[PDB]
């Protein structure tokens, strides 16, 4: 092993599943589970064939707003539904019972799609999923109905809107979780432009599902931009475990004991108060009447923290069952943990600065909208290296039904399509028993 | 009768229009023109107070060894020489893009129910109205809630301002018609129906940014100052806390979730962001446009409308100077709007459809196509070769292969009703032009017409779209000029024979449908032709923070 | 806990601010209706509104953070999130910017606390701020004259006092009576006439502002004197330094 | 000496800036201000001509129950107010961005080796004035080789010229020096002999484009532009065909393989092309600004002019238009740039730095940066603390975050000689201030201030760079006001300090040292105040087009 | 970096120049590289020198590829792998190695 750190890990009720598992068999470039979830999510894609049906019959093509009078037709999709997915599944696949899937949901309403892996293999990105998957249902609903040539080029812009004269699959009747690769802010980032609402609707509002899977796809992303490599690896490795898959059931118990009567204060006294018995942080010096901490492993005293600032937004946001305050969670549990104890905050400054922003652009005119609507690519809340999102996961996972631009409003479609997936909805068992597996590898 | 370009090629030339013969090289060179003579005085000037040399009619080869001639902008009696009609020289081209650069269209529907729904508010015609009043103070760049704040002079922004507009006639006539774009006044009744009722009871603003900001920043401010000053209108006329959670969604819904921008942001090679021309689709273009609400018992001059606000647009501004600039490309785009000969072709054609099929009564089939096209293609053809002084005129291979295959692809589309079959007539055109004459094009124009044929029906990732929604950035286009302003006409056509109210978003053309613009869009001919006299008055000036 | 380093005055009021085991002095009674009237959300009797269900009606998932995290009472009812906000005077205001977003996190549940040089805010459920804001008005946290509630065009923190020793607002919601000695709420936070004036009573004097203040000024105790202050910012401001170039 | 800001102070109030009590609200609202009437009675005539309300003083809260107040431009004798200082209204700051946008650098030398060695030519300086002289005939808008070309009008584009540089004296002499920018002439010694080693024998080319097509289009048209009419020029002055494969090679030197942009473009969510300001990184902002050249013995001057200068354009325009708009951030970015207040801090932190350290003599070290940072940092702090009438002037907690730590960051960049702990400097001012005060700036000022101490020095691939390196484009200064222009200075200060002739690109530098520039670039505080008092004569206007 | 020209073409920050022998100690620094770039010893990593250590070829291993969305982490894993390698070679200070950073990968992010 290049690290001798192990965890204990444990189910989302709390319960020991494992133990002294060494902490490479959680990385993403390690764990099989990982890869399948990224793999998945890479691969996958929502069809809303009643939506494609209602812009032909309408003509509504193109975007919000837009028609061209004279050019509907009146095609019945949604009920030869089961003949169309047929036929767009025998152009997806590569070869007879390889691992396409294309399943109906809804009575014929929508298709869930997963192109094969293969495909993959041989390019250079991620964008086949939707090009694929959108040419075999233009061409399966053709040859369905017989569509003439004059007309064909309407179910085209039904299926993917006004793309190419658009960037965006504008008006597009298909859906993916991640999105197109121009819209990066930097290389590396595609696993980070997917919307908290998403990931929240996908696993069902199971708030440690959503932090587990926001966490899984944003570490996943800092091994990709490199920010995981060599000197930070660890840093962000026991990120992963801590924050977003409950090692040591810390995060569990932190809320266990703030959740009846607790603040964002008092789960930063019971921390801190834990690092100091597990001996991850010590008092260095003294001044008058105030202890300085310190600590030979910044990395597990980040760890630790993390683990307890994703406790303080449940505990904050969950007794609210509102997910607005978590840019204010974000921001106070980390500058009020620094002057407790003379260390660093979480990812040394970078959750609490991404926090001040966030919080501005959650509360002003000039940007943003409510939590459920950013994700790690936008330039709000980008800042931090995995440690911020998952956290605005959590807390959206908790709303009751506060927010206009709720996941119900923004993510329908993908979770229609997407909390069908077992590894989506419910990754840390999949990620725990993983670990589990290759633990002797390690 | 007299074919429609005979008047213009008497006024331009000695000779009558069908003689094959005439005379150069005794002109006079560049003193044969009032407005070269101009130039060449003014550059004089220019080098005697920059201490640098500039315009010089003795670098390079000398101009006017043939007629500098004069152009008639079309559907007009005015004549004159090409420069007025650079889009340097003409103040009215300028405003015309202004105007769509500095617009958006907002929603107020989901800003509606933020305050019915998350701040427990009533929303009546009486807080629009009293909203309204606040943002027109506001969105020129004045303040609403904070002290000592600093706010642009009103003077310097009188063109920035929001009207709103709806289906429902009765929240209409409910707020201060200073407010509103009224559809039943500004449309025929068919029209105005037909837009109410895909409207229905949404309400859409309808934002106006400052001339001023639109030139010293770019496109995609527009959107931004929008939902800045709509924000600060929501606190104001609203009374909650000025920037609470609730803020981040009207901020959300102004920006993203309720804006129609008029362009789409462009890829890396031709980076720009959103309202830039690049990314106006050729049927918002035809929307913008509003000859169709004002001459809509003559689809060829509606159509022929769209061209000339499309060819000035894409070819002299978008090609001519943002993808390129110098010189430009001022001929390029008047072929398709001077000298009533696009009009001649396209009456031709128009007549040859009602004759032979009825308008949007013939199948919409290739060989509707090849007859149509065909027909008008060699009729346009002949038209240069019975008349040298034509041939002289449209002196550039793509001036005429635009001009022809416009006229052929919008015929093709008044007899089918259909946008994608009258692109493959012009694709025909094309190809039957060069074969006739054995030239098209300059080098490169024929790269989209080559790949015309086959992607007019493709379904294909970044092949297959109605031409509707094609624009500059579809990839077969986005280079080359003589075609972009034509297919928004092409585009136009079909839904001008049909009495279509509009051809792709009915808010685009609603929010056009608004006295209080700057230029004139319904009638983008004669506005053209009063830029090129000198006539025009823009707004965005500053002659008021500058020395007398 | 202990909250805050340094030796100050300053340092120490701070440290009360965010202790909940501090009880903040109470200076000043204000009933429950003329809290509802500051705020000016609702009307006194008003019945709550809603933003959604009870949470008993809305049918949230199984989950074993739902289950440990008790809900505050206005959550269960489905309450309006709404706020109160502050504007503190940088001539000896009682608190001040952060030390409220940071004593509002450590003190209060379920709570959304932003901080800006002119202005601080709590967004939390209706009935829950309610029992807040009585808090925030009747105690220590507040001065009448040197502080300001708040929702909108909140200049003054920064401005010079008027003759009266009041901050300065551009809506004058809070009116020195020179013949009472006393300040009257005349609006409610947003700005709106109070039917029936508010009174918040008497200013502080001089002497207990320096007294009970949080902000360092030259001309009070000064945070260049507080060197144990200074060295626990200036160590975050290294360490922050080195993680960030190499945690290992 | 009295504090800098002091008469200032006593200008603005009737108190004595010691004073901690004032009168409010009997000073008449609006009223007091004749820019506010001005505005007043202007909307009224704006909403009379529109027949749409427009400006109205009676929306929202009244403005005007404290002093409005007037602002001194540092380092002038002007007071205006704070509305003349907004970009609107203010066609000097106008100027100063269309200068920028307007310009790129295009070498030289990949053409003329495309001359030699694929045309077989020879390249001499008689040549390359021939070339000089045609394309400033050519770059304005004005024809070389075709017949029958329309052609911008001369007076209209005035201000767009062509000249070169060289670091080879004698090149440099034996071209016609009208179209050249001397070196030796507008550089003191030692600065110009630097550069001239740093361009040796290569040959370059400031091109700048017509302010009214800069205007009328963006800024990713100027090197597009640039490369046209250099296309044209060399063809004319080379007498090659007139298009062959190689007239390629000079397009893709002049638009890709010699270009210099100004600005970088940018990514979707902000999706713009160059020559924006979002792409200016700091280093070139303060290469661009000419005050190191004409201020060189005395680096605050230097430093404050970039923070002038930066100010301006990243937080009035790029901020406060393009990235947001409305009434803006003028107050934001006045801060920095008036009542000599951070001019006051500066020289203080100087002082401090030349009696403990020497400039640029300090160990390169965090102990370094705790020193001087923290010295700064309270002087400024102490300054509002025993002013009342400066912390009103200053009212807001952002324009006093960027002031205190543009002072403290640019001290310790004066003592080390490098930005990056300058930079530390910075980070550790806002921290001490927030303690101090217990409040810091607006609700999301400290984004990049709290993220900013780990990603000084930190090496990853989206935190690591040069603070000379750095922009608006760097993630974490992406959207906040009061810290790029700052920053901008920070990166000048160690420079200056040094007496380096150059930031971080010696052709920028040289590429502004121009008399023929409308706006002048070595004195940008004092262009703002012509600007404010409605002096200053801006390029790009339409009068001679236009009714009179 | 011994001439400070970083950030793109005729750009240079005078006084940042950094004077490293890493041609001359190009196998030390590219095995430290190849330890942060592989994911385990012996995987289908390559880091090899050429032009007598001017040059290397880097084949970053396909596994980071199976957990990426697409390729940017080659340029990525590879630049960070040898700025850390080139700092820990020649003990470059906290306060210099933002220069190595630009000299492998330039004016990223700003541009
Ligand atoms: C509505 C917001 C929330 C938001 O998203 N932006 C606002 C308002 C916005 C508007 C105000 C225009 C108007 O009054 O109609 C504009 C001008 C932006 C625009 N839309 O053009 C602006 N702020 Ni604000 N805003 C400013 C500032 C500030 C300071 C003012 C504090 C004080 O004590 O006066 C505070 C933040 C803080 O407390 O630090 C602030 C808040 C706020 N700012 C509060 C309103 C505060 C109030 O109710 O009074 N701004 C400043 O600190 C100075 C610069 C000033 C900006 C205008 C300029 O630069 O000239 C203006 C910048
Ligand atoms: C955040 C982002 O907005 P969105 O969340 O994408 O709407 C971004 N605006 C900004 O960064 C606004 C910056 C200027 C105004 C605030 C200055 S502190 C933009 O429009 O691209
Ligand atoms: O001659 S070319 O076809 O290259 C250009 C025509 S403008
Ligand atoms: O009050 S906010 O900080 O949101 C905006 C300051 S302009
Ligand atoms: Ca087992
Ligand atoms: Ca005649
Ligand atoms: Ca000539
Ligand atoms: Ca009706
Ligand atoms: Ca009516
Ligand atoms: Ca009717
Ligand atoms: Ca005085
Ligand atoms: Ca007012
Ligand atoms: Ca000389
Ligand atoms: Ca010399
Ligand atoms: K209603
Ligand atoms: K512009
Ligand atoms: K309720
Ligand atoms: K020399």
């Amino acid at each position: 092993a290049k690290f001798e750190d192990k965890v204990d890990l444990y189910d989302d009720r709390g319960n020991l599943v494992e133990e002294q598992v060494p902490l490479e068999a959680l990385s993403p470039l390690r764990n099989p589970a990982i890869k399948s979830i990224v793999q998945g999510i890479k691969r996958t894609v929502a069809v809303n064939l009643e939506g494609i049906e209602n812009a032909l019959k309408t003509a509504k093509v193109g975007g919000p707003a837009c028609k061209i009078m004279g050019r509907e037709l009146d095609l019945d999709i949604v009920g030869n539904a089961e003949s169309i997915a047929a036929a767009a599944k025998e152009m997806i696949q590569v070869t007879e019972d390889d691992d396409t899937k294309v399943e109906l949901l809804g009575g014929g309403k929508r298709a869930l799609v997963q192109v094969p892996s293969a495909r993959f293999d041989v390019a250079a990105e991620y964008s086949a999923a939707p090009l694929v998957t959108a040419t075999a249902f233009v061409q399966a609903i053709i040859n369905e109905f017989d569509v003439s040539m004059y007309d064909a080029n309407m179910v085209k812009a039904a299926v993917l809107g006004r793309y190419p004269q658009s960037v965006e699959y504008m008006g597009a009747n298909i859906a993916t979780m991640l999105d197109i690769p121009q819209k990066l802010e930097g290389p590396g980032y595609a696993l980070r432009n997917i919307m908290v609402n998403h990931v929240v609707a996908t696993t069902l509002k199971n708030t440690l599902q959503a932090a587990a899977l926001s966490t899984i796809l944003e570490q996943t992303a800092m091994f990709e931009m490199g920010d995981a490599v060599g000197a930070f690896e660890r840093m962000h490795l026991l990120g992963l475990a801590y924050q977003g898959m409950n090692a040591d059931n810390l995060v569990f118990d932190l809320v266990k004991a703030n959740g009846k009567e607790g603040t964002v204060g008092s789960v930063i006294a019971d921390l801190v108060e834990r690092a100091l018995e597990d001996g991850v942080i010590k008092v260095e010096k003294e001044l008058t009447d105030y202890k300085v901490y310190g600590t030979d492993d910044l990395a597990m005293w980040n760890a630790y923290a993390a683990a307890g600032l994703m406790a303080a937004t449940m505990v904050n946001q969950g007794a609210a069952r509102a997910a607005q305050g978590v840019s204010s969670t974000l921001l106070y549990y980390n500058d009020l943990i620094e002057f407790e104890t003379g260390l660093p905050s979480v990812d040394f400054g970078k959750v609490e600065g991404t926090a001040v922003g966030f919080s501005f652009f959650s509360h002003s005119i000039y940007g943003g909208g409510g939590p459920g609507i950013f994700n790690g690519n936008h330039i709000v809340t980008r800042h931090s290296k995995g440690f911020a999102i998952p956290c605005v996961a959590a807390a959206m996972a908790l709303d009751a039904g506060t927010q206009m631009f709720s996941p119900e409003a923004t993510s329908g479609l993908i979770k229609e399509v997407f909390s069908q997936v077992d590894e989506f909805r419910e990754p840390l068992k999949y990620v725990v028993e993983a670990a589990a597996e290759i633990k002797n590898e390690i | 009768a007299d074919k429609l370009f005979i008047n213009a090629l008497k006024k331009k030339f000695e000779e009558s229009p069908e003689e094959k013969k005439t005379t150069f090289y005794t002109l006079g060179g560049w003193k044969q023109s009032e407005r070269k003579t101009e130039f060449v005085n003014a550059g004089k000037e220019v080098a005697e107070k920059r201490g640098i040399p500039q315009y010089n009619p003795d670098i390079g080869t000398p101009l006017g060894q043939r007629v500098l001639m004069p152009y008639q902008v079309s559907t007009t009696d005015t004549y004159v020489e090409g420069d007025d009609l650079h889009f340097v020289n003409n103040a009215a081209m300028q405003q015309l893009w202004d105007d769509i650069r500095r617009t958006v269209i907002v929603g107020l529907n989901h800003a509606h129910a933020v305050i019915e729904k998350r701040l427990g508010k009533e929303v009546t015609p009486e807080t629009i109205t009293h909203y309204l009043e606040t943002v027109n103070h506001a969105m020129p760049g004045a303040a609403v809630v904070q002290e000592h704040m600093v706010e642009t002079h009103p003077a310097l922004v009188a063109d920035s301002y929001v009207k709103v507009f709806t289906g429902n006639d009765e929240i209409a006539d409910e707020i201060d018609p200073a407010f509103v774009i009224d559809i039943n006044k500004q449309f025929p009744e068919d029209q105005a129906e037909t837009l109410k009722a895909e409207v229905g009871d949404g309400i859409w603003q309808v934002v106006r940014i400052p001339t001023i900001v639109s030139r010293t920043c770019d496109g995609a401010t527009t959107s931004r100052w929008s939902a800045m000053q709509i924000g600060m209108s929501m606190i104001s006329a609203y009374k909650q806390a000025a920037g609470e959670a609730a803020t981040g969604d009207f901020a959300y819904a102004a920006k993203h979730a309720e804006v129609i921008h008029m362009g789409t942001y462009l890829p890396v090679r031709r980076a720009r962001g959103e309202n830039e021309p690049g990314g106006v689709p050729f049927g918002y273009l035809a929307d913008i446009c509003q000859s169709s609400r004002v001459n809509y018992d003559d689809p060829v001059r509606v159509s022929l409308d769209v061209v000339a606000t499309g060819a000035m647009l894409y070819d002299q501004i978008w090609l001519g100077s943002y993808m390129s600039g110098g010189v430009g490309f001022t001929q390029y785009a008047t072929a398709a709007y001077t000298d009533n000969i696009l009009d001649d072709f396209t009456y031709f054609g128009k007549e040859y459809v009602e004759d032979k099929y009825g308008l949007c009564e013939a199948p919409n089939t290739m060989d509707t196509v090849l007859d149509i096209a065909t027909e008008v293609t060699f009729y346009g053809l002949e038209q240069y070769e019975e008349y040298p002084a034509l041939l002289e005129d449209q002196f550039g291979g793509s001036q005429r292969a635009a001009v022809v295959a416009a006229a052929a692809g919008c015929s093709t589309a008044f007899a089918t009703g259909n946008a994608q079959t009258g692109l493959s007539g012009w694709y025909l055109s094309m190809y039957l032009h060069k074969e006739q004459h054995s030239r098209l094009g300059f080098y490169g124009y024929d790269l989209q017409d080559q790949c015309g044929a086959s992607n007019v029906f493709s379904i294909r990732g970044d092949e297959g779209l109605p031409l509707e929604l094609r624009g500059p950035n579809y990839p077969n286009y986005a280079m080359n000029v003589g075609h972009q302003g034509e297919y928004a006409g092409i585009s136009q056509a079909p839904h001008a024979a049909r009495g279509d109210a509009f051809v792709f978003n009915p808010l685009v053309k609603i929010a056009f449908a608004d006295d209080n613009l700057v230029f004139d869009f319904t009638n983008v001919r004669g506005e053209f032709a009063k830029g090129a006299l000198r006539e025009f008055e823009p707004a965005g000036e500053r002659a008021l923070i500058t020395p007398a | 806990a202990q909250y805050y380093p340094g030796t100050s005055k300053v340092a120490q009021n701070r440290r009360n601010f965010c202790n909940p085991e501090y009880e903040l002095e109470k200076l000043r009674e204000i009933s429950d209706e003329d809290v509802v009237k500051i705020l000016g959300h609702r009307a006194p009797g008003e019945e709550y509104p809603s933003v959604h269900p009870p949470l008993e009606e809305m049918d949230e998932p199984e989950d074993a953070i739902r289950e440990m995290v008790e809900p505050i009472d206005g959550a269960k009812a489905g309450d309006r999130v709404r706020y109160i906000q502050f504007t503190d005077s940088m001539y000896f205001a009682p608190a001040q910017p952060y030390v409220r977003s940071r004593a509002y996190l450590c003190r209060y549940r379920g709570a959304d606390a932003g901080t800006l040089s002119g202005r601080q805010i709590i967004e939390t459920r209706e009935r829950d701020l309610e029992k807040v804001s009585k808090e925030l008005l009747e105690t220590e946290f507040f001065d009448p004259a040197r502080s300001g509630v708040r929702g909108k065009s909140v200049h003054g923190h920064s401005l010079r006092l008027d003759e009266d020793g009041m901050m300065f607002d551009m809506l004058r919601r809070q009116i020195y009576n020179k013949d009472t000695g006393k300040v009257e709420m005349v609006k409610n936070q947003i700005g709106d006439e109070l039917d029936e004036p508010v009174d918040l009573g008497e200013p502080l004097d001089e002497e207990t502002l320096m007294d009970k203040t949080t902000i360092y000024r030259v001309d009070g105790e000064a945070y260049r004197d507080d060197v144990e202050a200074v060295e626990i910012m200036q160590r975050i401001h290294v360490l922050r330094s080195q993680g960030g170039y190499n945690p290992e």
